[PDB]
């Protein structure tokens, strides 16, 4: 199984230096090349670097001159990317790509999963959880939704499970939306008739990896 | 100290266009704002060149053997300092003098020596963590070298968002091996960019050997481990006529192959580029002879040499018979082919070239002597027999044909 | 470099319909072009290289054509799961040349939405934040409007939309409209109402709630 | 992509046309040639 997983992406202050790692297995990182590209959230692709059996015969984009420096590694045979003089508008999800020949144009292959990097002077801060309640006197409709919202977490991901494995119906999860505080939010919801809210127990479980926060909250009508 | 790499994967050669690049300054003379017609070795315009690429399907690392023929136009598009060196020779072994042109680090070494090449010769660059510049480490091109001559060292052939397309032309005329080159930054990723340029003469080495086959030294990435990239095109020069327009600065800006198509032949004939409306007369359509028939008159009466060689009786040597032969076709081929004769000693004209030879009379003198007396047949020979008996005149001598007849 | 005018930026066509995404360039690239598929939240995938050669691991239903200065990239029979972001890329003067991308979506069968209100719970009230949200889940057609009214008055300048990616069962969107305010403002008002307008519904459906239970 | 036989020779690369125009490029025996 071809696999190229990315790590090291995250928090760097302006002008900072970092080695991003792209670990390789299941092929040969040499006869095959590698290529850093980046996807900005909400924006398009933009290529960064080549490599051809060695990190001396490479290239960089006009928009990336002087900031990034690609590198490889022997033995365990991984790829590295050195960063300097980053600017705020360069926040993006970076990708370590590949090819297969190179002699006759350069067509990519592995297209790995990508990793996010953002550069700012901001300090890390903890998240908050926001419930999504029903109405006590809701009579305009007979079907209600339950939901649990994680707010002001930075960065991703957050996961949700439901009631000790014996209940699974109705899972839906929303994409992230950025907030005025610079932080992130994501909601997971369900839409079901209200006949099964107070009769079938519905519990959301919220799990956050960067802080290892595990909270099990049961939704109940107020008063 | 050579290594056999049997792991090379062999496939039929790829092909691509050559467009119009491949023009070089025919002579070291400055010309300005002039149309000049020259007749030399060139790469025909819009020809098929054999692009060799270290591609993939089993990574297709490519370093084949290409015949040198009558000169070679080479062109490499490179970024990572891979294609480094060339080998020239008719048999590419230690039995025939061979040429090695290594564009190694900091230098170019051109040697003409008796080399014992690898079955798969090349050079190998190995990176070192200490030094960013790769160390030229593996040099496996010959197993041994002896009888070196013309060991030439000069400044290395200069290395140039752009790929440095380097073009070279290799020629071998009358013992002079001429090297032409030009470097140009290009964008196109794999092939020649649309455009035109001329290659400078650089150097013309006095290398006095023959070349008919050749090889490309390449760099291999060791992370044995191999790699390459980039690409090397090869084209074969042919005799051609070219019209070149030298500008005010003396740089060739355009050329026309006089045999590419009728339009180019027209331009070549008018010694101009813009042709007016109308008919022009260019050359001569002359069909060629399909074959040649040589006809010779019907065989007529032969010279009766079967009645003198096979004669029942032979006269005494003191009264040697000398028969005049004339007015007949002399077919000496059969008598020369017959192996019954002891020897066959013809003077002046060798027996292989007397077929076209025509004579006005021939005197056949037939006798019997001893084997030790054959040495008595010489112009003005000395001895009792050669003096008081039949004596060969001191002038030029004809032919003597003898066989032993003891039985 | 070369500029890539990839159009359309977005397109909606029903199931089975042919989709052609025209990828423009500057000068005579001929057939040397490749197409790549990017699912939302997923790594890019190979589709076709040299505009004519299909590689392994790709469904045969993916097709591409065009050469020179125009490229088709035409889909034979549209499946419900094809919705992704597609980029056309090339190589000639270095792949700095990228395209702005094309978003493809699928028309399907009309389905009625689910409507609900997410009010600020007492847990959120104590810390001083209040988010009043109304959701539209699985709404067809994939365009629909949610209106928040405070005291039956339409609100703006403090409303956002959170848009869910394609639900695979019916190729359909989910969108939640959120109203942001404080506890004092949200106690000082009597009735709240979020309204849904949808094609299959003759008249919009209004659902109500209140803080202060009044 | 056509070959034409004339009183004045074999012409390759031109297509005979039934109608007649003024002479542009003479060929021979009343035959004249871009359009």
């Amino acid at each position: 199984e071809v696999q190229l997983v990315e790590s090291g992406g995250g928090l760097v202050q302006p002008g900072g230096s970092l080695r991003l790692s792209c670990a390789a297995s299941g092929f040969t990182f040499s006869s095959y090349a590698m290529t850093w590209v980046r996807q900005a959230p909400g924006k398009g692709l933009e290529w960064v670097s080549y490599i051809s059996g060695s990190g001396g015969g490479t290239y960089y984009a006009d928009s990336v001159k002087g900031r990034f420096t690609i590198s490889r590694d022997n033995s365990k045979n991984t790829l590295y990317l050195q960063m300097n003089s980053l600017r705020a508008e360069d926040t993006a999800v970076y990708y370590c790509a590949r090819d297969r020949w190179a002699s006759g144009w350069l067509a990519f292959d592995v297209w790995g999963q990508g990793t996010l990097v953002t550069v700012s002077s901001a300090s890390t801060k903890g998240p908050s959880v926001f419930p999504l309640a029903p109405s006590s006197k809701s009579t305009s409709g007979g079907t209600a939704a339950l939901g649990c919202l994680v707010k002001d977490y930075f960065p991703e991901p957050v996961t949700v499970s439901w009631n000790s494995g014996a209940l699974t119906s109705g899972v839906h999860t929303f994409p992230a939306v950025l907030q005025s505080s610079g932080l992130y939010s994501l909601s997971s919801v369900v839409t079901v008739p209200s006949s099964s809210l107070g009769t079938q127990t519905y519990i959301c479980n919220v799990n956050h990896k960067p802080s290892n926060t595990k909270v099990d909250k049961k939704v109940e009508p107020k008063s | 100290q050579c290594v056999n790499l049997t792991t090379r994967t062999q496939l039929p050669p790829a092909y691509t266009n050559s467009f119009t690049r491949g023009v070089y300054y025919p002579d070291k003379v400055f010309r300005s704002s002039v149309l000049h017609s020259t007749q030399d070795l060139f790469l025909p315009f819009f020809s098929n060149v054999t692009w060799f690429h270290a591609i993939h399907v089993t990574k297709r690392f490519d370093n084949p053997v290409l015949p040198f023929n009558d000169g070679v136009y080479f062109a490499s598009t490179e970024k990572s300092n891979i294609i480094r060196g060339w080998i020239f020779g008719t048999t590419l072994d230690s039995k025939t003098q061979s040429l090695l042109i290594v564009n190694n680090a900091t230098n170019v070494v051109i040697k003409v020596c008796e080399f014992q090449f690898c079955n798969d010769p090349f050079l190998g660059v190995y990176y070192h963590k200490n030094n960013k510049s790769w160390m030229e480490s593996e040099f496996r091109v010959y197993s041994s070298a002896n009888n070196c001559t013309f060991e030439y060292v000069s400044q290395p052939f200069l290395m140039d968002n752009f790929k440095n397309l380097r073009e070279f032309v290799f020629k071998n005329i009358d013992g002079y091996f001429k090297i032409y080159s030009k470097h140009t930054p290009i964008n196109l990723v794999r092939d020649l960019p649309q455009g035109f340029s001329a290659l400078e003469p650089l150097v013309d080495l006095p290398i006095g050997i023959n070349i008919t086959r050749f090889q490309t030294l390449l760099a291999l990435h060791r992370s044995g481990w191999t790699a390459g990239a980039a690409a090397y095109y090869v084209g074969y020069l042919q005799p051609r006529t070219f019209l070149l327009k030298y500008n005010e600065n003396g740089t060739i800006t355009d050329a026309v192959d006089c045999a590419l198509d009728p339009l180019s032949e027209t331009k070549c004939t008018l010694k101009s580029f813009t042709v007016e409306k109308g008919i022009y007369q260019t050359s001569n359509f002359r069909v060629q002879p399909t074959e040649s028939i040589v006809r010779f008159p019907n065989i007529t009466n032969l010279c009766p040499f079967g009645e003198v060689f096979n004669a029942t009786r032979f006269a005494s040597v003191y009264a040697w018979n000398r028969k005049r032969i004339s007015n007949c076709v002399a077919d000496y081929s059969v008598l020369y082919n017959s192996a019954s004769f002891s020897t066959f000693k013809c003077y002046g004209v060798s027996p292989t070239k007397l077929n076209d030879l025509c004579f006005t009379n021939v005197y056949a003198d037939s006798f019997v002597i001893r084997g030790d007396e054959v040495r008595q047949i010489a112009p003005g020979q000395t001895g009792k027999i050669a003096d008081y008996n039949y004596k060969l005149p001191d002038d030029f001598t004809g032919c003597v044909i003898a066989w032993n007849s003891n039985n | 470099d070369i500029q890539m005018t990839q159009s359309p930026s977005s397109l909606s066509a029903s199931v089975g319909d042919r989709v052609t995404i025209t990828c423009q360039a500057s000068q005579d690239i001929s057939n040397y072009l490749n197409w790549y598929q990017q699912k939302p939240g997923k790594a890019p995938k190979l589709l076709i290289y040299d505009a004519s050669n299909l590689e392994t691991g790709v469904p045969s239903r993916f097709s591409g054509s065009g050469s020179g200065t125009d490229f088709t990239f035409t889909i034979s029979s549209l499946q419900p799961e094809d919705i992704a972001t597609y980029y056309c890329q090339q190589a000639y003067a270095y792949p700095l040349t990228f395209g702005q991308g094309t978003k493809v979506e699928i028309k399907r069968t009309v389905a009625a939405p689910s409507v609900f209100i997410f009010p600020p719970s007492d847990e959120q009230l104590k810390s001083g934040t209040a988010s009043v949200v109304c959701l539209l889940n699985n709404f067809y057609p994939r365009e629909a409007k949610v209106q928040w009214k405070v005291d039956n008055a339409l609100q703006s300048g403090n409303s956002q939309e959170s848009v869910t990616e394609q639900d695979s069962k019916d190729s359909t969107y989910s969108l939640s409209s959120t109203l942001t305010l404080s506890k004092a403002d949200y106690e000082k008002h009597k009735v709240y109402a979020c309204e849904v307008t949808h094609q299959g519904l003759s008249s919009p459906v209004t659902k109500s709630f209140n803080r202060g239970e009044c | 992509s056509n070959v034409f036989q004339t009183r004045a020779g074999c012409l390759i690369g031109a297509e005979h046309v039934n109608n007649s125009y003024e002479c542009d490029i003479p060929i021979g025996a009343g035959i004249c040639a871009v359009a």
